[PDB]
């Protein structure tokens, strides 16, 4: 312990550029990071997709236009209506006089099917008109911008419809509110109904989101002869694929058999894939939901389609069993984990790896991706954890403790936390700047644990384990956000027990509810 | 607003709201003075009630069996009694009906508006029911007695079958 | 299932041939989906009606379970091969952009079973002739050696 | 002591603005359509370098 | 020649001792699925004909064991030395 | 062997199906055969075998054990983590650059001729 | 079970034998069992330096100027030919006194050497084009990926292999 | 493990002597799952496929806490 | 009883490890290593075997500057 210190202090004397000084703020990894808030999409916009080595708002404002009206009452429908085609007219020609004219063109025609039946000649009136010049010496929509149009509406509706519009300045509702109060006012407004929303800020927007015990639903698989590895759930919680041991994935359907190719061949709701020489132990999906992958212990990982049930690729640059594959938080990049000591990060269009990582003097367990996508954890039965940078290969952090191996890792939404899962049946949660665990749930029984995962908010997460039981745990019992809300050893809301299942995953959905998966029945 | 969330699971509880907007839906009023909008927006009221009970049956409609059964029975068993002592409260229960299919209301409710056809006496709010209910027949003709009312005239076809009171008769000869 | 009822014939040939040689001793000496288990014992009951040699199921039981995933092992073995040709991501493989398939569908296949075991195809005709003419050799010779005991039992 | 642990709102993480997607579709004639990127080289092409 | 052996796989004249089903799942096992039935009666010749040759080693290796020029067992010894003769590896068993 | 389940307590895994004793003993039995047979021929090549020049005599000390051994592990027995070989190497691949493309909101595949397009295979 | 376990194992006489064992054994001067000293043990040169308590014969003093010379060499891989005798001789020397013994090597050791040497390849080689054509074609790298994934009995694992998965660089870079 | 002693050994295997074997496998089930219902919001019913307060009578070691 | 527990405690350990250690890795290392020395400051950082008592598994250092 003392001698950890002593050692590396020495170590940090001998090294020349570090003195002192700043040796002393080297020893400064025992102050953790401030608590730090989620974006919501109110003020912080949408990120491209890329590569980790460093518009269309206005398509995306008029699509939550397109959405939020028809997902409304049918109260609403006759007068919102006509709400639609104006100001889909006028950001039409913003975007065509602010540069993209070619993106005009596109979304004109795109999105010119939209009024056909109210308006005959306006589509002939707008489809003769290309160029900026084109519109300059055009001459209907001058006198259109010179006066305004007027708008028969009630005061609720307006008022509940900017309030909808408030929440989502992200991917566009203050160009289309600009434009209102530019022409119509069926910002100046604009500002007061702000002002009203900071209102609401004060007390009448929730301030914790204190904890919330949850929800499941079960999903014990019977008749398998113990034949079973991975269970993995789908995004919009419609499908749930189980890996064998035997080189099969037998994809289920939730909620009916809609399972059919959209060919003309292929004529119940379970879809069983080849493409395999061995066992299997990780299944993915893509966060697109039309594909699917798949490692196995043949070193070898493979794509599949979902629109015609098919596989597509091959991949190969692995000397070892494959555990488990995940893809990224936003696609195009997955990576792997094998018995080769060593972890490969994979695209989907290049058929080799474009990165390797090694570190780990024994077996790479499991893999998992911070919410970023810019960071890759990987833990291993060498009692040990750590972190990569994708581009750079080589280990930014390393976590040691958990006397015993590690199994499932899971990474809290906001960007502090990680979990460690492990034959030890000690949760540990850890802090990627500190590099030692903020806590250590104690529970579990003397069992191995097989999965857990964490909230939508960060206030809750689940365990998930071999003891016949889950465990949801609160994780700011005292944290950097102390929420206590008060009236073996504590963080331990409450464990609900199961008829002698052992049990292998979760899906929090959306809403409040749990999504468990397990086998052997009684 | 509630049901426009997305962070709320809602099994738990739906028949414990169902109450509420069905009392609020049949709205009978002991009082309800004429103060010129008695029925201005009570109508309205009704309506967006409606739309919302249209709303969450439409969704809850996989997790129970015996809700959708449980609403329709408690509503005409409301429905046909000759007391409501209102036109309003029937007005809910038919503009509530009308948001809800396309047969439960031709298999029982046509001879029951021929009773209390008989039995009502309004001048207006018989009007505005009957036209309602013009373009109810409307929406029910593409997809019967009532099938060749909508498509066809139904001249003392469907009308001395299926029409009486001199109520349906005006509607009749107000559309096909 | 003509192979499967030749080789059955040569399993009733055997069983009564066989019968035969040993009550002669007796007088000499006188003065869809499928699962796991069901698909491994179909197998082994595959093997043990191949084994006209010795007698059907008529040895340790060790030695059955051993066959089994041996001759698991060799099918694994084969379509590992032909999977491997059929990924090839190589340019001596891959369909050319003008449609110029270097080695067509069928030499992979012939390929294949070169590379594991069989050398050429008609080793196959040749495997299967020698069957059928096992099956006579095998019936003339203890036909004759029964046709002689006859004599010599007068 | 320099990490930077920061996220960042995706399209996958909310509701309601769920984008629209073009490539996987189905054509009436033809069966599906995908996205793959794009080389240079052809079949039956020059190999690589010198044997040097 | 090569074209007749998928001219007569496809008609029941021929017919492997392993029956469909059971190289059905073999082949799905190890990853191949096609809608083909030659190339999987084939598969099982194949296999067929290399059991057959460790059979007729093991005749001939039982055949040497004694009285050149209570019945047959095939053992331990015959299967160790066929089995080595392969490239299978060394049957070395015990007791204690 | 009870010994055998006294040697598995020492790993908590008190879960066993009673055919692995059977197994393992018999490897190591095969194992230590082969061990101390090429063991034996080179304590044979010390004694300078030839279509007869000699006799055999066997001390077997512990150096003969040592080499048969450490000929075995030149082919199996999955050695020390090799970390360096793969730190350098993996650095060697860590070393050209990411793509930096957006194939905008999708998936990009490989070009069709190294995808599989997998169809019902036929000739 | 795990006292029943141990009174059974008492049962037999070699409870005394169990007994005994509780120390730590390798009663030597060492033996070792971690990991980084192994490899730089294993990575440094040696050097065989001897004593001289009456007389240890051999005539020819040991040197380590050897060892250098032998690291130094231009080995294969960068030239593009298989080694001839000479740079073979210096690369040997340097490894039997690197570890631990004397002599010079006798000229015909290499010979033998290189036959087997060339032996070898002629079969990874033959295996490849019993690939590629069944019966004017050129051969790649990924055809000999396959024929070390089919037949892997012929290099031993280590060092290369490892290589061999990290050269499979893709069209366009 | 058949025994057997010299003049202990405990070794013999007697499971052997077979000449014909004409068994068929029985197929099982495929696997398909049940859901249910769990943990509505805390608390655990007893009334469907679950359990009632019976891991008290549990190894203590195994199946530890319970706080609910 | 419980002795017996407590006795058994034998770590067992092999005779020989492989070591996965090409030439090249070790060659390059070594060069620029006997480069740099010759150049800044045999001389290396070196081991030492004896002739006799060798298939020992480590052995010491001369450690000469």
């Amino acid at each position: 312990a003392a001698d950890l210190n002593r050692i590396v202090l020495e170590y940090l004397n001998k090294k020349g550029y570090h003195k002192t000084e700043s040796m002393l703020r080297m020893e400064s990894s025992h102050i953790p990071a401030p608590p730090t808030n989620i974006p919501t999409p109110q003020t912080t916009n949408i990120s491209r997709p890329t590569a980790p080595g460093r518009p269309a708002t206005i398509k995306r404002g008029y699509s939550i236009l397109k959405s939020w009206c028809e997902s409304s009452l049918d109260f609403y429908r006759p007068e919102l209506e006509k709400f639609l085609y104006p100001v889909f007219v006028h950001c039409y020609l913003d975007l065509i006089a602010r540069g993209y004219p070619s993106h005009a063109r596109e979304f004109y025609d795109k999105f010119s099917k939209d009024h056909s039946v109210l308006h005959e000649y306006e589509i002939s009136k707008l489809g003769g008109i290309s160029l900026k010049e084109h519109l300059q010496e055009n001459d209907v929509a001058k006198i259109f911008r010179s006066h305004k149009f007027k708008v028969l509406i009630g005061r609720t509706t307006f008022n509940l419809l900017l309030y909808f519009l408030n929440e989502n300045d992200a991917v566009g509702g203050g160009v289309v509110l600009r434009l209102i109060n530019q022409y119509i006012e069926p910002a100046q407004d604009l500002r007061n109904d702000i002002a009203m929303i900071q209102d609401s800020r004060a007390k009448i927007k929730l301030s914790a989101a204190q904890a919330s015990l949850p929800s499941v639903c079960m999903y014990t698989f019977h008749n398998t002869n113990n034949d079973l590895t991975c269970l993995k759930f789908n995004d919009d919680s419609t499908m749930v694929a189980s890996g064998f041991q035997d080189s099969f994935i037998k994809l289920w359907s939730i909620d009916g058999s809609p399972l059919r190719s959209l060919l003309k061949n292929d004529p119940k709701g379970s879809r069983r894939l080849v493409g395999h020489s061995g066992a299997v132990y990780g299944v993915d999906f893509s966060p697109d939901n039309r594909y699917l992958i798949s490692c196995s212990e043949d070193k070898t990982v493979r794509l599949w389609s979902l629109d015609t049930y098919t596989c597509l690729v091959s991949y190969k640059g692995h000397s070892s069993s494959v555990w488990d594959v995940k893809f990224s938080p936003m696609g195009h990049y997955f990576a792997t984990a094998s018995h080769d000591q060593t972890a490969r990060l994979w695209s989907c269009d290049h058929i080799y790896p474009l990165r390797i990582f090694a570190g780990h003097l024994n077996d790479v367990d499991c893999v998992e991706f911070h919410p970023n996508s810019t960071y890759l954890f990987t833990g291993s039965s060498d009692k040990t954890a750590r972190m990569w940078d994708i581009a750079r290969g080589e280990c930014v952090r390393v976590f040691m403790g958990h006397s015993g191996a590690i199994n499932c890792l899971a990474v809290s939404p906001d960007g502090r936390w990680l979990a460690s899962a492990g034959e030890d049946s000690v949760v540990c949660l850890w802090d990627i700047s500190t590099g030692r665990r903020i806590k250590a749930m104690r529970g579990h029984g003397r069992s191995s644990i097989y999965s857990l995962a964490f909230s939508r908010e960060g206030t809750v997460l689940v365990s998930t384990g071999a003891d016949n039981s889950v465990r949801v745990w609160d994780v700011k019992k005292n944290t950097n956000s102390p929420s206590a809300q008060p009236e073996a050893t504590n963080d331990h809301m409450s464990v609900y027990f199961t008829k002698k299942t052992p049990v292998y995953t979760v899906h929090f959905t959306r809403r409040n509810l749990c999504l468990a998966g397990g086998v052997f029945g009684g | 607003s509630l049901l426009m969330n997305e962070s709320l699971f809602l099994e738990p509880y739906v028949h414990a709201i169902i109450p509420c907007i069905l009392t609020l839906l049949l709205a009978k009023k002991i009082g309800n003075v004429d103060d010129e909008l008695q029925k201005q927006q009570q109508l309205a009221l009704r309506e967006l009630s409606a739309s919302l009970l249209e709303r969450v049956i439409e969704d809850f409609g996989s997790s129970y069996s015996t809700l959708k059964p449980r609403i329709t029975r408690t509503l005409l068993r409301a429905f046909v009694s000759v007391n409501n002592t209102t036109p309003g409260t029937q007005y809910g229960a038919l503009l509530g009906l009308r948001g809800l299919g396309s047969e439960v209301i031709r298999i029982v409710v046509l001879g029951n508006v021929i009773n209390w056809s008989s039995t009502f006496l309004e001048k207006l709010q018989q009007e505005d029911q009957v036209f309602l209910i013009d373009t109810l027949i409307e929406t029910l003709r593409v997809l019967i007695d009532n099938e060749r009312l909508k498509q066809r005239v139904g001249d003392l076809i469907a009308d001395r079958i299926q029409a009486c009171d001199d109520a349906q008769d005006i509607y009749w000869g107000i559309f096909f | 299932g003509m192979n499967k009822k030749f080789n059955e014939i040569i399993h009733l040939m055997q069983q009564i041939r066989r019968i035969c040689f040993k009550i002669s001793l007796i007088r000499q000496m006188q003065t869809d989906k499928l699962d796991s288990d069901v698909s491994y014992n179909s197998l082994k009951r595959s093997i043990s009606k191949i084994l006209m040699a010795n007698g059907f199921e008529s040895t340790a039981p060790f030695c059955s379970d051993v066959i089994t995933q041996i001759a698991e092992n060799y099918f694994g073995n084969l379509v590992k091969t032909l999977k491997n040709h059929i990924e090839s991501k190589s340019i001596n493989k891959v369909m050319g952009d003008a449609k110029f398939q270097k080695v067509s569908n069928k030499d992979i296949l012939l390929l294949s079973l070169l590379e594991n075991g069989v050398e050429s195809p008609d080793a196959l005709y040749e495997y299967y002739n020698e069957n059928i003419v096992k099956q006579i050799s095998k019936l003339e010779g203890l036909k004759s050696r029964l046709s002689s005991f006859l004599a010599e039992l007068l | 002591n320099l990490d930077l642990s920061v996220p960042l709102n995706p399209h996958r993480a909310t509701a309601n603005l769920k984008p629209e997607v073009k490539y996987p579709y189905y054509d009436p004639e033809t069966d599906t359509v995908v996205h793959e990127h794009r080389p240079d080289a052809r079949g039956n092409m020059v190999n690589a370098d010198t044997v040097d | 020649t090569l074209e007749e052996i998928l001219e007569m796989m496809e008609d029941e004249e021929f017919t492997p001792i392993i029956p469909d089903a059971v190289t059905d799942y073999y082949l799905a096992k190890n990853g191949f699925e096609t809608s083909d039935i030659k190339i999987k009666r084939i598969l099982a010749l194949a296999t067929q004909k290399f059991i057959s040759d460790i059979a007729q080693d093991a005749y001939e290796y039982s055949r040497i064991r004694s009285s050149s020029s209570n019945k047959v067992v095939l053992t331990m010894d015959d299967l160790r030395s066929a089995l080595g003769e392969y490239g299978i590896n060394v049957k070395r068993p015990n007791f204690y | 062997v009870r010994l055998l389940h006294l040697i598995f307590a020492t790993q908590n895994i008190y879960s066993y199906q009673d055919h692995v004793p059977l197994q393992l003993m018999d490897f190591a039995y095969r194992y230590t055969t082969g061990t101390l047979q090429d063991a034996t021929i080179y304590s044979d090549h010390a004694h300078a075998s030839n279509a007869g020049n000699a006799g055999t005599n066997a001390q077997l000390t512990t150096e003969d054990i040592r080499l048969a051994i450490a000929a075995r592990t030149n082919y199996q027995f999955k050695p020390v983590p090799p970390k360096e070989l793969l730190l350098e190497l993996a650095a060697e691949r860590n070393k050209k650059p990411l793509p930096a493309v957006i194939p905008t909101w999708g998936i990009r595949l490989p070009p069709e001729k190294y995808c599989l397009t997998g169809k019902d295979w036929v000739l | 079970y795990e006292r029943l376990k141990r009174d059974i194992l008492a049962l037999p006489v070699r409870e005394r034998r169990r007994i005994k064992a509780i120390t730590r054994e390798s009663g030597k001067k060492g033996m070792v069992n971690s990991v980084i000293t192994q490899t730089r043990q294993a990575l440094i040169p040696k050097v065989p330096v001897v004593t001289r308590p009456t007389n240890v014969p051999g005539n020819s003093v040991q040197w380590a100027q050897d060892v250098i010379h032998g690291f130094q060499a231009l080995l294969a891989s960068e030239i593009y030919e298989l080694p001839e005798m000479d740079n073979l001789r210096t690369r040997m020397t340097g490894i039997s006194r690197e570890h631990g013994l004397i002599g010079p090597v006798d000229d015909s050791v290499i010979e033998i050497m290189l036959i087997g040497l060339e032996q070898h390849l002629k079969g990874i080689v033959e295996a490849a084009i019993d690939i590629v054509k069944y019966r004017r074609h050129t051969l790649t790298i990924e055809d000999m990926y396959d024929t070390l994934e089919q037949y892997p009995y012929l290099v031993e694992p280590g060092g290369t292999l490892l290589r061999l998965q990290s050269v499979m660089l893709h069209d366009e870079d | 493990f058949k025994e057997a002693l010299v003049g202990y050994v405990d070794d013999d295997e007697v499971d052997f002597e077979k000449l014909i074997n004409e068994p068929l496998p029985k197929v099982p089930r495929f696997s398909t799952f049940t859901a249910h219902w769990l943990a509505i919001e805390g608390v655990q019913p007893a009334i469907p496929q679950n359990p009632s307060p019976n891991d008290i009578k549990n190894i203590l070691p195994i199946n530890r806490g319970s706080m609910e | 009883h419980q002795v017996l527990d407590g006795v058994a405690k034998s770590y067992p350990l092999p005779l020989e490890r492989k070591v996965i250690m090409p030439a090249r890795s070790r060659s390059s290392f070594l060069r620029m290593r006997e480069m740099f020395a010759g150049a800044i400051l045999l001389y290396s950082r070196t081991a030492v075997i004896d002739v006799d008592r060798a298939g020992d598994y480590y052995f010491s250092v001369r450690a000469s500057p």
